[PDB]
C-alpha cells in the first residue's frame, strides 16, 4: 500500500529530523495529493501521528 | 372441590379401590393423574396408582408426562413423553409431541417440534413429517432464530436420509427460501443476524468442506452472499472451501477482503494473515515483490498480535528472498515495532540479526539502540552482554564508559558482580 | 399576552391576527399566538397559521420548527407535503443532509433513492460542497453495499484539489474496511 508506505517513511524523516520537517513537507506539497496525508483532512492521518512516535521510540517495523 | 389436594383425596380413594370395575380397572387412577394442568402436585395420584402394592402402572409414564411439560412450553413435554417413549400404545406419542397452551417462547416448540419430527421418523418416516416441517416452517414473518434452526435439524434428517437426490432438492429450496428474507421484522434483536442461520442453511446444502459433495463453483459466493455482510466462524474452513474449488489468487484475495471487514484486529486478520503467506506462497509466486507490499500494507500499523508478531512472517521473508540490503532495512523497521511489550525476546532477535550480518559496528549500533530503549533490565542486561562483547573484542574504552553507564542504570538492588566482574576486567 | 391572560379567547384571535397581518416581518406574535394555540386544540385553523406562516419566506429559525410541530403530532403524509417547498428557497448543506430524513425516520426505501437522486443532481456539480456525500456513505453503510463503492472512489470527478483533506481520508478508507462482508 503506498499510502501506508508514504506515511510510515515520511514519518521515519521527521521521527529522525524533528515535527520542523512536518511543517516543511507539508508546505512544500500542500498542492500535491501525495502529501494530503500530513493533513487532518486525510483520514490515515491519525495513523501517521502515531509513526512519527513509534519510529523515533525505535520500535516500529520498518517498510520493505 | 375448592384447591389441590381433594384430587389426592380422590387420588388414594381409587387406591383403596384399586380395582373398582372389570372392566376399565380403576380408570380414575390416570383421570386423577390428568387433574389440573402443572406445578400443583401431579406426583400423588400417579404415585398413588403405582403405590398399589407393586407391579408397574405403565399408564402414569404418559399420564403423568401428559400434563403440560414445558410453565407453557418447556423441557415438562419431555416429562409426558418419558412415560411409553418408544411404544405403549402407539398412541400416546401424539400426548407427547401436544404441547400447545400459546405463551412468550423462543426455540423451544421448535426444538420440540424437530423432536416431534423423530418421534415422526418412527411413525413411518416421511408421513406426517412434511406437514409438520411446512406447520412449523412459518411461524410469524421471519425475526427468529428457531425457523432456520429447525429447518436445518429437517436438513440433518435429510442427511440421514441416505441418498442426497430427495434431500438436496428439499434442502435446496428451503434452504434458497431464506435468500429472498432472512430476519428482522419484530422482536428484541436489533438487527437480522443470518449469517450463523442462513450460512448453516447454506452450508448443509452445499460446501460442507467434510464430505458430502455437489458444490457448484458459484456455492461459495452463495454462503459469502448468505452472510451478505461478514461472517467468520469458518472463515478458515470457507476460504478452504473456495481454495478447493479453484485455487488461486482471487480466493485469497476475497479471503483477506472477508477477513479484513469480518472482524476488526487479527482476530480473522491473523487467519488472513497466515492464509496471506501461504497463499503468497502457493499462488503469487515465491519471493514476488506484490506478496512482500500486500502483507506490509495490511499488517503495516497492528496491534501485537497474539504476543507480538511485526517481524519474523516479513523479515524472516524478506531475509530469506535473497536480498541483504532490504533485510536490514526490515530488520531496523521490524525493530522499532520489535518489542512493544519490552520482552528481550525481539531484542535478542535484533541483535541475533544484527550478529549474523554485517558486522562489530553493527553489533555497536545495536548495542546503542539496545541501549537507548530501557524499560527495567532491558537496557541493563543488554549494555552488559553488548559489553563484555565488545570488551573481549574492541578496546577498553566502550568497557569504561560501558561501566559509567552501566552506574546511571541497573538500580543497585544486591547486585555486585557487575562490579567485581568489570574491575577484574579492568585489571586484565 | 393580555388578552391571552384573561380567559376570552374571540377577541384574542381577533388582535392576534391585525397583528400579525400588520407587522408580518416580525416573528415573536406568530411564535405567541402558535404557542396559544399549543395550548389549544390542533385544529385546521392552526395549519391556516402555519401555511400563512410559510407564505411570508421568514428563515431557517421558523420552518424548521415547523416540521418539529409537524414531528410532534406523528403526520407523515403531510410532512412529506409541507417539505417539498422547503429545498427550493434555501440550498444550506444543513438543509441539503436532512432532506435525506425520511430515510432516518421511515427507511423510504425506492423514495430514498430518489432522494438521494436529488441529492446529487443539484448544486455541487463539480465541488461536492464537501458535506453531502459523508452523510451518503454513512447512511449507506447504515445499509447494505449496493451502491457505497462508487461515491467515495470512483465518482471522484468532482474532487476539491485532494478529493478530502487530511483529517478524513484515512478515516474513509477504515469506514470502507471493516464493515463489510469481509472475504478472505
Amino acid at each position: 500500500p503506498e499510502v501506508r508506505n508514504i506515511v510510515d517513511k515520511t514519518a521515519s524523516f521527521v521521527a529522525r529530523n524533528g515535527p520542523e520537517f512536518e511543517a516543511r513537507i507539508r508546505q512544500n506539497e500542500i498542492n500535491n495529493p501525495k502529501f494530503n496525508f500530513l493533513n487532518p483532512n486525510d483520514p490515515y492521518h491519525a495513523y501517521y501521528r502515531h509513526k512519527v512516535s513509534e519510529f523515533k521510540e525505535g520500535k516500529a517495523q520498518e517498510p520493505s | 372441590v375448592m384447591t389441590v389436594r381433594d384430587f389426592t383425596q380422590v387420588f388414594d380413594s381409587y387406591a383403596q379401590f384399586e380395582e373398582s370395575m372389570i372392566a376399565a380397572k380403576m380408570e380414575t387412577a390416570s383421570e386423577l393423574g390428568r387433574e389440573e394442568e402443572d406445578d400443583v402436585d401431579l406426583e400423588l395420584r400417579l404415585a398413588r396408582f403405582e403405590q398399589l402394592i407393586s407391579r408397574r402402572p405403565l399408564l402414569l409414564n404418559s399420564v403423568l408426562l401428559r400434563q403440560n411439560p414445558h410453565h407453557v412450553h418447556e423441557w415438562h413435554k419431555r416429562v409426558a413423553l418419558h412415560q411409553g417413549r418408544p411404544r405403549e400404545i402407539i398412541n400416546t406419542y401424539t400426548e407427547a409431541v401436544q404441547t400447545v397452551d400459546p405463551f412468550k417462547a423462543t426455540g423451544k416448540p421448535h426444538t420440540l417440534w424437530v423432536a416431534f419430527a423423530k418421534f415422526y421418523e418412527d411413525n413411518g418416516q416421511l408421513d406426517d413429517a412434511r406437514v409438520i416441517l411446512e406447520k412449523a416452517t412459518k411461524v410469524n414473518f421471519k425475526q427468529v432464530d428457531d425457523l432456520a434452526s429447525v429447518w436445518c435439524q429437517c436438513g440433518e434428517l435429510e442427511l440421514r436420509h441416505e441418498n442426497y437426490d430427495e434431500a438436496l432438492r428439499l434442502l435446496r429450496k428451503a434452504t434458497a427460501l431464506p435468500a429472498r428474507r432472512a430476519e428482522y421484522f419484530d422482536g428484541s434483536e436489533p438487527v437480522q443476524n443470518r449469517v450463523y442461520k442462513s450460512l448453516k442453511v447454506w452450508s448443509m446444502l452445499a460446501d460442507l468442506e467434510e464430505s458430502l459433495g455437489t458444490f457448484q463453483s458459484t456455492k461459495a459466493v452463495y454462503d459469502r452472499i448468505l452472510d451478505l455482510r461478514i461472517a467468520t466462524p469458518q472463515i478458515v474452513i470457507n476460504y478452504a472451501m473456495f481454495l478447493e474449488e479453484h485455487k488461486y489468487f482471487e480466493e485469497s484475495f476475497k479471503a483477506y477482503e472477508r477477513g479484513i471487514s469480518l472482524f476488526k484486529w487479527p482476530n480473522v486478520s491473523d487467519i488472513w494473515s497466515t492464509y496471506l503467506t501461504k497463499f503468497i506462497a502457493r499462488y503469487g509466486g515465491r519471493k514476488l515483490e506484490r506478496a512482500r507490499d500486500l502483507f506490509e500494507q495490511a499488517l503495516d500499523g497492528c496491534p501485537p498480535k497474539y504476543a507480538k508478531t511485526l517481524y519474523l512472517l516479513y523479515a524472516q521473508l524478506e531475509e530469506e528472498w535473497g536480498l541483504a540490503r532490504h533485510a536490514m532495512a526490515v530488520y531496523e523497521r521490524a525493530t522499532r515495532a520489535v518489542e512493544p511489550a519490552q520482552q528481550y525476546d525481539m531484542f535478542n532477535i535484533y541483535i541475533k540479526r544484527a550478529a549474523e550480518i554485517y558486522g562489530v559496528t553493527h553489533t555497536r549500533g545495536i548495542y546503542q539502540k539496545a541501549i537507548e530503549v530501557l524499560s527495567d533490565e532491558h537496557a541493563r542486561e543488554m549494555c552488559l552482554r553488548f559489553a563484555d562483547m565488545e570488551c573481549k573484542l574492541g578496546e577498553i574504552d566502550r568497557a569504561r564508559a560501558i561501566y559509567s553507564f552501566c552506574s546511571q542504570i541497573c538500580d543497585p538492588r544486591t547486585t555486585g558482580a557487575f562490579w567485581q566482574t568489570w574491575k577484574d576486567f579492568e585489571v586484565r | 399576552e393580555m388578552e391571552m391572560k384573561n380567559r376570552q379567547v374571540n377577541h384574542a384571535r381577533n388582535i392576534w391576527d391585525r397583528a400579525i397581518t400588520t407587522l408580518p416581518r416580525v416573528n415573536q406574535f406568530w411564535y405567541k399566538y402558535t404557542y396559544m394555540e399549543e395550548m389549544l386544540g390542533n385544529v385546521a385553523g392552526a395549519r391556516q397559521v402555519f401555511e400563512r406562516w410559510m407564505e411570508w419566506q421568514p428563515e431557517e429559525q421558523a420552518w424548521h420548527s415547523y416540521i418539529n410541530f409537524e414531528l410532534r403530532y406523528k403526520e407523515v403524509d403531510r410532512a412529506r407535503t409541507i417539505y417539498e417547498r422547503f429545498v427550493l428557497v434555501h440550498p444550506d448543506v444543513k438543509n441539503w443532509i436532512k432532506y435525506a430524513r425520511f430515510e432516518e425516520k421511515h427507511a423510504y426505501f425506492a423514495h430514498a433513492r430518489k432522494v438521494y437522486e436529488r441529492a446529487v443532481e443539484f448544486f455541487g456539480d463539480e465541488h461536492m460542497d464537501e458535506h453531502l456525500y459523508v452523510a451518503f456513505a454513512k447512511f449507506e453503510e447504515n445499509q447494505k453495499e449496493f451502491e457505497r463503492v462508487r461515491v467515495i472512489y470512483k465518482y471522484a470527478l468532482d474532487r476539491i484539489s485532494k478529493q478530502d483533506a487530511q483529517e478524513l481520508f484515512k478515516n474513509y478508507t477504515i469506514f470502507e474496511k471493516k464493515f463489510g462482508d469481509r472475504r478472505g
